[PDB]
């Protein structure tokens, strides 16, 4: 049973494609969160809409 | 009797063969109940 | 500092041994440290009377006695006469009396002399017991209780036969006002030597530690531990073997023999009872009976299924190689 949790083991050694570098976060405090994220709710409704005006601007920049 | 009763169970056959079969494995029952009493020896350790 | 050096019911061993001694070598430490070898069987020139005049005088006291080493069992048989080792014109028994009596230590060299050893194997016929103990039991022959002129019990340096070291450097120790260095289990052994295990400095505890299991004497001793098929006491036998090298070469251990646990007083342990001698006694197959000293079954056997998991490709292979 102990060769077959290690057979076991050594089949989940083998891993790919998965990329976990030096993940940070701090500061987020000082940002205004709180006012950010009412102030994008108070733009969501216009950045939804301003979409296809947005990607005009965009494509025109894509050049 | 209420000893004589269990004493018809040492010669009743399926019980016996279970009985034996516990006397076959019992160093594993002392080795387990040893363990255990080592563990809780060192249980402080 | 005179040395008397008797052997009861002994195969010469710890002699043998102690010849081997270097650093100091037998004959430095004889003459070059200040120790005073009064005689010893194997050793001494003096013969018959010559020989028991030394004893004599040590005995009652005409000249000091110092350090009255015994080798070898205290032989009680027949009948606690003694007479099945009969020395010098007397049971030994009555010189080791006399001798432990008249000594400022007492040092028994072998688990003869310590504990009793193999001829106190059952059905022990020559009645043998060790000086201060027999087998594990405190009392032995001189009694627990038994103190020399220097107030110390029996030193016992066990082992079957002890290494030179055990000894010679408690002599030089001795002879080096190093004396209050020494400091005695509670076997009466010098700690200096048997805190340690066996196992301490085996080559190989790695594959202990990885539960992997030397299968096979010869060549498959390349590999493993010894400790799982041949029932390797390293893990419970305190000694420096593989910290103090053997002929300054070896041990036991290295050259892919088991411990037999000759320092420990049960020596030979379960006396040799059919089906123990380089095996491992399992439970079920697969637990051992006895597990490393100061572990309980149920850790150790969690513990080992772990590093069995665990165990790298190398500590599965070959590595006292040619
Ligand atoms: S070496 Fe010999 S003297 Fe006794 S301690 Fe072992 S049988
Ligand atoms: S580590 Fe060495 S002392 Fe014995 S138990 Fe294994 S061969
Ligand atoms: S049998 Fe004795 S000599 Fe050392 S290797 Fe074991 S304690």
């Amino acid at each position: 049973i102990a060769n077959n949790l290690t057979s076991a083991i050594g089949e989940l050694k083998a891993l790919n494609a998965a990329d976990t570098p030096i993940p940070a976060l701090a500061a987020l405090k000082d940002v205004d969160l709180a006012g950010l994220a009412n102030s994008l709710a108070t733009l969501s409704g216009g950045l939804v809409k301003a979409t296809p005006a947005l990607n005009a601007v965009l494509d025109s920049l894509t050049d | 009797s209420p000893v004589d009763g269990i004493r018809r169970r040492l010669d009743d056959p399926q019980v016996a063969e279970a009985l034996n079969s516990l006397l076959d494995h019992a160093d594993l029952l002392a080795v387990l109940v040893k363990g255990l009493d080592g563990f809780v020896r060192r249980g402080d350790d | 500092a005179s040395v008397l050096w008797f052997q009861g019911g002994a195969c010469s061993g710890n002699t043998m041994s102690f010849l081997n001694a270097d650093e100091p070598n037998v004959v430095d430490l004889i003459v070059d440290f200040g120790l005073d070898l009064l005689w010893h069987p194997s050793l001494g020139l003096e013969l018959g009377n010559n020989a028991q005049k030394v004893f004599w005088d040590c005995a009652k006291g005409e000249r000091p006695l110092d350090i009255f080493v015994f080798e070898g069992t205290v032989i009680e048989a027949p009948n606690g006469t003694g007479q099945m080792d009969m020395f010098a014109g007397r049971p030994m028994k009555d010189w080791v009396t006399d001798l432990a009596g008249a000594a400022q230590i007492v040092v028994a060299i072998g688990d003869c002399a310590c504990f009793g050893g193999i001829p106190a194997m059952e059905p022990n016929p020559s009645g043998s017991t060790g000086l201060q103990f027999h087998k594990r039991e405190k009392g032995g022959f001189l009694g627990p209780d038994f103190r020399s002129k220097m107030g110390l019990p029996v030193i016992n340096v066990p082992g079957c036969p002890a290494h030179p070291d055990w000894i010679t450097q408690i002599l030089v120790a001795l002879a080096t006002g190093r004396a209050g260095d020494i400091t005695l289990d509670d076997l009466h052994r010098p700690e200096t030597f048997f805190k340690t295990f066996t196992q301490t400095g085996c080559t190989r505890v790695q594959f202990f530690e990885y539960k992997q299991s030397t299968l096979s004497f010869g060549e498959g001793t390349r590999t493993g531990c010894l400790f799982y098929e041949f029932g390797c006491r390293g893990p419970m036998t305190h000694s420096p073997c593989n910290r103090i090298l053997w002929n300054r070469q070896s041990s036991k251990t290295r050259a892919g023999m088991p411990c037999l646990g000759c320092t420990e007083p049960e020596f030979p342990h379960f006396d040799l009872a059919p089906g123990t001698v380089f095996k491992t006694q399992k439970v079920s197959g697969m637990i051992p009976k006895e597990v490393p000293e100061g572990t309980d079954h149920l850790t150790y056997m969690g513990l080992a299924a772990a590093a069995r998991i665990a165990a790298p490709q190398w500590s599965k292979e070959d590595m006292f190689v040619v």
